[PDB]
């Protein structure tokens, strides 16, 4: 059956793809987790600086607060994409699972159908019925996690957005509260 | 002291695979870790304490823009190639060469050859002549080094570790002459 | 028994000091420069995935399309974040590595002139202790020293200044452009 296997293609270039993302996700984590680190070490490094360099003292001070300021917008940044990833993960390892599971079993009880009906053609003229029940749980299983897609993918998609921009507005407006 | 090491060169050369089998003594052909990540290392240069700064690429095109990005700063550049592509080999000469002059014409070059092992091999051998092609031999590899100016051309398999470990030595030793 | 040149040499016990703490701060940049070369890539990754996922769904074209257009709009502006910071490193390296190791290095003389001074003098002392006796190089260097650990301070104030200035606007910037269009495309 065409429809299914058509739906199912799809389900699993899906779930290719948003590990792809979920791929650049993690990098997108791990890259923003150290340059923190950096921006930490580095306000540190600027406040000790000014503390002792009367001659450099305002220039090492507002590059620390800067890097301070940087460093703790970027921690509800980090919140956020970590949220984003893990979610995303949730409807990959598990929720796409479930659903991709019952697909195996459709599977195992899918070609044996099609297998024995070519098969025990050969023996004929010469001198049991469940497969639809999984049928039901892979269709019905199936586009019931589309919308599952759709209700996570459309919230998911929009908080990210709207962190990152947060982070921008958060950090140009503090920013000019010097 | 801080020696900055860019490795670039043709993608599916071994790029990758050449820093994390170094850094890490492993390959990273499971689950393929961390996109665009950079490695660091610390090696005794001679009774001498030394933090490499290693700098991965993408050979892709799409990438054109924000590589040279990687480029200041640097003390040696490692293109990169693979033996068992000719096509690759002779990007050389074609991208290479030129990008990294065209920002730091001044900066060593060490020449590697990536993929020492898949040079013998019974499968991609045939498949090599199936193309019309063979694999890169010492020569025009040896003088393709020459044909640019590296201070060295060594050869390597990022999976055996065979000529691994040196290349950065090389890298290294490049630099402080 | 032991020769002291207190305003100098407290003044070369400073520049240590901040010597240590440059080269504290030109390594953090450095893996500044690394991060933010991994950040920018990945924002380019990202930026096409989303772009692609952004035409294989409609029922999410416009949410995958929102990001796809920021991710790129990122990546472009932390190539000038980059070159600010690339900046910023090796002139600051310029400053430890060169100008003040040319110093140290005038240092390091006088330090060896002030403690042979001090151990001929010593010998002097303890040699007049026996069948009786009580009756240039430091000097020079310690001049050298302090005409050098001038020239040196201004040109540090010059130039931290100047980079300064540039990289905090530069770490600005990379959000002032990258505001009114963060969400404007
Ligand atoms: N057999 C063999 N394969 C390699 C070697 N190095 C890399 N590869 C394979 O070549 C492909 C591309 O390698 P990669 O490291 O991603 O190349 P990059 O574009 O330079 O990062 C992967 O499928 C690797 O498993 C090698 O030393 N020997
Ligand atoms: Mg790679």
């Amino acid at each position: 059956d065409l429809e299914l296997e058509l739906q199912i293609e799809l389900l699993r270039e899906t779930k290719r793809k948003y590990e792809s993302v979920l791929q650049l996700g993690r990098a997108l984590t791990a890259h923003l987790y150290s340059l923190l680190q950096t921006q930490h070490a580095l306000g540190d490094a600027f406040a000790d600086l000014s503390q002792k360099s009367p001659e450099l003292q305002e220039e090492f001070g507002y590059n620390a607060e800067t890097q301070k300021l940087l460093c703790k917008n970027g921690e509800t940044l980090l919140g956020a994409v970590n949220f984003f990833v893990s979610s995303i993960n949730t409807l990959v390892t598990k929720t796409m699972e479930d659903t991709l599971m019952t697909v195996k079993q459709y599977e195992a009880a899918r070609l044996e159908y099609d297998a024995y009906r070519t098969d025990l053609e050969e023996l004929s003229l010469g001198p049991r019925d469940k497969y639809e029940k999984l049928r039901g749980d892979v269709a019905i299983k199936l586009k019931f996690l589309e919308e599952n897609k759709i209700k996570v993918m459309h919230k998911q998609l929009l908080l990210f957005h709207n962190a990152v921009s947060a982070y921008f507005a958060g950090n140009q407006k503090q920013l000019e509260q010097t | 002291q801080a020696i900055k090491c860019v490795v670039v060169g043709d993608g599916a050369v071994g790029k990758t695979c050449l820093l994390i089998s170094y850094t890490t003594n492993a390959f990273p052909g499971e689950y393929i870790p961390t996109v665009f990540d950079n490695y660091s290392a610390n090696v005794m240069v001679d009774g001498k304490p030394v933090n490499l700064g290693l700098w991965d690429t993408a050979g892709q095109e799409d990438y054109d823009r924000l590589r040279p990005l990687s480029y200041p700063q640097t003390d040696v550049f490692l293109i990169c190639f693979s033996l068992v592509s000719p096509a690759s080999f002779e990007n050389v000469r074609a991208k290479w060469y030129p990008e990294v002059r065209h920002h730091c014409p001044n900066t060593p070059i060490i020449l590697v050859g990536t993929k020492l092992d898949l040079r013998d091999d019974k499968d991609t051998i045939e498949k090599l002549k199936e193309k019309k092609l063979t694999p890169i031999t010492y020569p025009q590899g040896l003088a393709m080094a020459k044909e640019i100016g590296a201070v060295k051309y060594l050869e390597c398999s990022a999976l055996t570790q065979r000529g691994l470990k040196t290349v950065f030595d090389e890298a290294i030793r490049a630099v402080l002459c």
